[PDB]
RNA sequence: UAGGAGCUAGCCGUCGAAGGUGGGACAAAUGAUUGGGGUGAAGUCGUAACAAGGUAGCCGUAUCGGAAGGUGCGGCUGGAU
RNA sequence: CGGUACCUAAUCAGAAAGCCACGGCUAACUACGUGCCAGCAGCCGCGGUAAUACGUAGGUGGCAAGCGUUAUCCGGAAUUA
RNA sequence: AUGGAGAGUUUGAUCCUGGCUCAGGAUGAACGCUGGCGGCGUGCCUAAUACAUGCAAGUCGAGCGAACGGACGAGAAGCUUGCUUCUCUGAUGUUAGCGGCGGACGGGUGAGUAACACGUGGAUAACCUACCUAUAAGACUGGGAUAACUUCGGGAAACCGGAGCUAAUACCGGAUAAUAUUUUGAACCGCAUGGUUCAAAAGUGAAAGACGGUCUUGCUGUCACUUAUAGAUGGAUCCGCGCUGCAUUAGCUAGUUGGUAAGGUAACGGCUUACCAAGGCAACGAUGCAUAGCCGACCUGAGAGGGUGAUCGGCCACACUGGAACUGAGACACGGUCCAGACUCCUACGGGAGGCAGCAGUAGGGAAUCUUCCGCAAUGGGCGAAAGCCUGACGGAGCAACGCC
RNA sequence: UAAGGAACUCGGCAAAAUGACCCCGUAACUUCGGGAGAAGGGGUGCUCUUUAGGGUUAACGCCCAGAAGAGCCGCAGUGAA
């Protein structure tokens, strides 16, 4: 079928085609019910250095092309 | 292979089998594939055969085998007797 | 040719490693011991755990000397190090295993238990 | 108290591995030389594979090797061919 | 011939568990003796604090005195005239 | 498993409950020693020659093949609110 | 929202605040004393301490050599008129091999593991799969050995060292077709890439038995056999989150951190190797320490829930220790191999052996936790058509008020 | 100078052992200088490649090497002092 197609926004493109987008959302204490923001970066493989600084990058997961490269690029919107 | 068996219940010296078609590599009370029906032959009269024979049409046609005591209540109650025409396809 | 003050490595598992010899048993004035003789000795280096402890005064039998023995047919056998085995004053060992080869003349002093346990008697 | 299967298996797997080191070593003979002789555009620059693709499927026609390894063999063999 | 190619064998260097010590590090146990603490008996001496408890306290600090306390300098009342 | 279970008959009213207090908590008390002694002791506490509290013995009481002690998690407890 | 009161306790006497204490439940409980019977569960919690013995995985003459015994016609009679003393018809069984399967199952344990391990939700355009079931390709060729038998030796030993021999559905060489395969073009999502026809050098099977009756065999039924799909099994790989505490652990890493090329895996890459920048990881506490298999489940809580795991199930890890491999579809294998180590045992002293965390039993420690028990009748599994064996799985008996009626 | 290694002796007296250069590493304690060359480890000949240092640089050639690979010899490579 497909694979998982989560979104993000870059933090640091590593040298030679490794961008690192940032995902963050809101989990709760189930004892309290109060949700709180929390982050979890999922590092995507950029195929051709497509994404830029400021880009709210939507990515898509793959099977590992390398040690960290679990996600591949579909959508990039803007740049600063 | 995957096969129908006799997985029991009940208190001391009194079994309550609910049948299970699953692999022979599992133990006799292990994790299963499908709990089809029950069979309590230990009564005063009846064998209490409850059977949903709709899924024997699947599994006996692509890998499950009846094995030497679960085979011949199907030849007794008539579960495989309906399969006799269903194997005649 | 083991005399007073020499150090012998211990060839069993009784917990001693090094031993210093105090006397050569025998007669008055007997100066040197060789393969098959019984010496009395101190343990200068022990293995943790172990039956015999540092500072103990034991007796041992000499297997293996560096200047070994002459036999009756004029053949000789020498070894590369001096070793001993701590005994139980009935010529039984205190350990349970023997490491290394052991001279044949140990059978003449009736140390049969040592001779049996050893890897090949030479 | 080891049963007679354990004393029987060690000798039949002595001789079955002697049949396994018969052909796999002969295949690892073949990947030492027929690999080294198909290259550099030799005399049999395109006919050496008629023993190579013969024997690496002789390992595949029995339980000697995985078929994808035989597929892995033709990957680097027929790229040269 | 079994010479090449390979193979058994032969050497030749990379990595190895364990070992061997080697230094330490860390942890635990023990150690002739010791010194702070707790409990009891408070055996004993003194009466400091509570009555402006016979010559108000309290903190930071500093010094002496075995200790209690003694004094001194800033600050506080949680004190009499 | 097992002639075990079960059914018939015969049988004697047959052969079988134990334990802690009897102070206030808490329903179950009174005499002998006893003299802060023996000792009990969940908190408060009893005994110094008139103890209901100790120890000795009849009643009962709580409830049954258990009763009591010991240690261990939770409620009682909103001392993690 | 079926629950949520408590009893005391600072005085000469009150209010607050405070901890502390008991009343109430449960325990794999155990102990002092007691003890009717059944119907029921649970049963070393400590030493993953060490082990004597029994003893626990086998399988098939319907594979085919053997060889043995041997019924089997079994002479002349050995004249003791009864056996076979001979021959061959010699079955079946024994052997003990060669052979295919199994050994990774059933069983036991929680040391390691604070982690993708487990739980739970996804994913593979990186997935494998003997046997089983269905699907089609079909079963041509030659074949040495080779244990067994003879022969030499060791040792009480154990079990070996050498010389010549033997069958196969065992085994190995010759060509046969397949979505094999890398060379040429037309599918869409996940950049890479896929998708199902394409069209081509290719690629090689192969097993024959006891037999129904026929044809002195044929579809090979049986039961396989090897070629291209599937169904299944269990396992693999990859991201979500739930997952102990210490900063009296703050700076963590340097094949590390990304990429660049070879491997190779069922596939992936820093996984390793030659290259490039110091990068990447971090106080949101990386790092390290200490502790602990995980979950379901238990349990009591009004709910907010969180503590147990003997239980009873599902998954992971382990099999004297520590390494390396083989074989097998599946192992780095609990009653396989080798190495190294530590312990233990037999000896005729020459060298031989063993790994109870499979079920009882023994010692130990402990406060304490089952009989060196029975039977496979049921079930369930193993190889065999079946019959048969193995069940120390299981089904029962023992023993215990330890607990429930 | 076999084996042994302070058993000698008032006493390890005398002798033996250590030693150059290069590379790795190094404690307690301190007056913060040190301790320190702590201790403790490893290396060293010759030939050929070479990519390249001090460069002899003109450049490898001219010697030591930049120091890396591959070799050869001996019981031993600062082979003596």
């Amino acid at each position: 079928n497909d694979r998982k197609v989560y979104v993000g926004k870059v933090v640091s493109d590593k040298m030679d085609k490794t961008i690192t987008v940032l995902v963050e959302t809101y989990k709760t204490h189930k004892l309290y019910g109060k949700r709180v923001k929390y982050s979890k970066k999922y590092k995507t493989h950029d195929e051709n250095n497509s994404a830029k600084l400021g880009d709210i990058v939507k990515i898509q997961e793959t099977r590992p092309l390398s040690a960290t490269k679990r996600f591949r690029l579909v959508e990039i919107v803007e740049e600063s | 292979a995957v096969k129908i068996r006799l997985t029991r219940l009940g208190s001391k010296r009194n079994p309550f089998y609910r049948i299970v078609v699953a692999d022979a590599r599992s133990p006799r009370d292990g994790r299963i594939i499908e709990q089809i029906g029950t069979y309590n032959p230990t009564s005063a009269n009846a064998p209490e055969i409850k059977v949903d024979e709709a899924l024997a049409l699947k599994w006996l046609n692509d890998g499950a085998k009846p094995t030497d005591t679960v085979h011949n209540i199907l030849s007794k109650e008539g579960i495989m007797k309906k399969f006799d025409e269903q194997k005649k396809a | 040719m083991i005399q007073q003050e020499t150090r012998l490595k211990v060839a069993d598992n009784s917990g001693a490693r090094e031993v210093l010899t105090i006397k050569v048993l025998g007669g008055s004035g007997r100066k040197t011991a060789n393969i098959g003789d019984v010496i009395v000795c101190t343990v200068k280096n022990a293995t943790p755990g172990g039956v015999v402890k540092k500072g103990d005064v034991v007796k041992a039998v000499i297997v293996r000397t560096k200047s070994g023995v002459r036999r009756n047919d004029g053949s000789y056998i020498k070894f590369d190090e001096n070793a001993c085995v701590i005994i139980r004053d009935d010529k039984g060992p205190r350990g349970t295993r023997i490491f290394g080869p052991v001279a044949r003349e140990l059978r003449e002093g009736n140390f049969m238990k040592i001779v049996s346990l050893a890897p090949e008697v030479l | 108290a080891n049963i007679k299967s354990a004393i029987k298996r060690v000798k039949t797997t002595e001789k079955a591995e002697a049949r396994n080191i018969s052909q796999k070593s002969a295949m690892r003979t073949a990947v030492k030389n027929a690999k080294t002789a198909v290259s550099n555009n030799a005399d049999n620059k395109n006919e050496l594979v008629s023993l190579a693709v013969k024997l690496v499927d002789k390992a595949a026609q029995s339980n000697l090797i995985h078929s994808n390894k035989a597929d892995r063999i033709k990957s680097q063999l027929m790229t040269a061919n």
